[PDB]
């Protein structure tokens, strides 16, 4: 009856330390549409996060892009934390600049 | 432009 | 090339948390151009692409009126669906609708669409003839009988062959610098050792529009479909899309692998290899 989200975490442009960019968390393939998505910097929730307007794919599953401006560094860790009715606990997906 | 809805 | 216009509606009940929420978005190809959200502080049809902004107040007022009325109709549809499925008033449920038109390269209607789903499953669809329906179950057959009696298909056909195509052609002209511009992928191959005898080759496509793309890996000229990891095409946030495909290969065999990229923005398909420079 329900479909769990796929999650990808990535940047708008190839990452270069010290250069401003956008951090994206794309959630897709899920149903129903209610979903909680946080972007994390070193484990802490980033306050200024926007998201796209709810839409869906040909199989009726929903997709949303969450995004925020960020300047990557060598040491700062970024992640996306997703909760949905299909999950028994939130799923954290770390940003890997090569993915 | 959008179109109208129908009652099911 | 070919183009499409689609509206996507989602209506979600939420007992104990107010009346159902209605969200509508409209797209031309892979470009969103309008939205409506019944939960907004002041619900209105709003522009989401620069080329729709020039539409006048009659456009925005009329679309807002239509979307508000659609929201009210979906509240009734959610109540009816409970009766059709013997369901209680305590659960949350979703109706979705997608409709619109496809144009061929000549600008004529290629085909029209109007389909609905309940709780994520096909419910009813207008057939390609724009005259008959396919119902997914015995509940949707009740709707089919109702819509046959009310000549709903004829109303949809008139919209899909008329206003839908006429307005899509107008949007394509007003937005021609973006809607009629394909941006080809920027492509490259990366190499990541996994162990002393295997490595990942990852073929990247970045910055492309529209979203349709094919990335494939070949080994000795044979497609590696069952051995390729292919991520879902994903939005960059600047209108463009990204995708990658990866294969794990034996160290020393990298040059036997080629990545093949097809995209409307490319004059000819691209073949790439890992370049260890």
């Amino acid at each position: 009856i329900q479909r769990t989200p796929k999650i990808q975490v990535y940047s708008r442009h190839p990452a270069e330390n010290g250069k401003s960019n956008f951090l994206n968390c794309y959630v897709s393939g899920f149903h129903p549409s209610d979903i909680e998505v946080d972007l994390l910097k070193n484990g802490e929730r980033i306050e200024k996060v926007e998201h796209s307007d709810l839409s869906f794919s040909k199989d009726w599953s929903f997709y949303l892009l969450y995004y925020t401006e960020f300047t990557p560094t060598e040491k700062d860790e970024y992640a996306c934390r997703v909760n949905h009715v299909t999950l028994s606990q939130p799923k954290i997906v770390k940003w890997d600049r090569d993915m | 432009v959008s179109f109208i809805e129908f009652v099911i | 090339g070919s183009h499409s216009m689609r509206y996507f509606y989602t209506a979600m009940s939420r007992p104990g948390r107010g009346e159902p929420r209605f969200i509508a978005v409209g797209y031309v190809d892979d470009t969103q151009f309008v939205r409506f959200d019944s939960d907004a502080a002041s619900p209105r049809t709003e522009p989401r692409a620069p080329w729709i902004e020039q539409e006048g107040p009659e456009y925005w007022d009329g679309e807002t009126r239509n979307m508000k009325a659609s929201a009210q109709t979906y509240r009734e549809n959610l109540r009816i669906a409970l009766r059709y499925y013997n369901q209680s008033e305590a659960g949350s449920h979703i109706i979705q609708r997608m409709y619109g038109c496809d144009l061929g390269p000549d600008g004529r209607l290629l085909r029209g669409h109007d389909q609905s789903a309940y709780d994520g499953k096909d419910y009813i669809a207008l057939n390609e003839d724009l005259s008959s329906w396919t119902a997914a179950d015995t509940a949707a057959q009740i709707t089919q009988r109702k819509w046959e009696a009310a000549r709903v298909a004829e109303q949809l056909r008139a919209y899909l062959e008329g206003l839908c195509v006429e307005w899509l052609r107008r949007y394509l002209e007003n937005g021609k610098e973006t809607l009629q511009r394909a941006d080809p992928p920027k492509t490259h191959v990366t190499h990541h050792p996994v162990s002393d005898h295997e490595a990942t080759l990852r073929c990247w496509a970045l910055g492309f529009y529209p979203a349709e793309i094919t990335l494939t890996w070949q080994r000795d000229g044979e497609d590696q479909t069952q051995d390729t990891e292919l991520v879902e095409t994903r939005p960059a946030g600047d209108r463009t899309f990204q995708k990658w495909a990866a294969v794990v290969v034996p160290s020393g065999e990298e040059q036997r692998y080629t990545c093949h990229v097809q995209h409307e923005g490319l004059p000819k398909p691209l073949t790439l290899r890992w370049e260890p420079s």
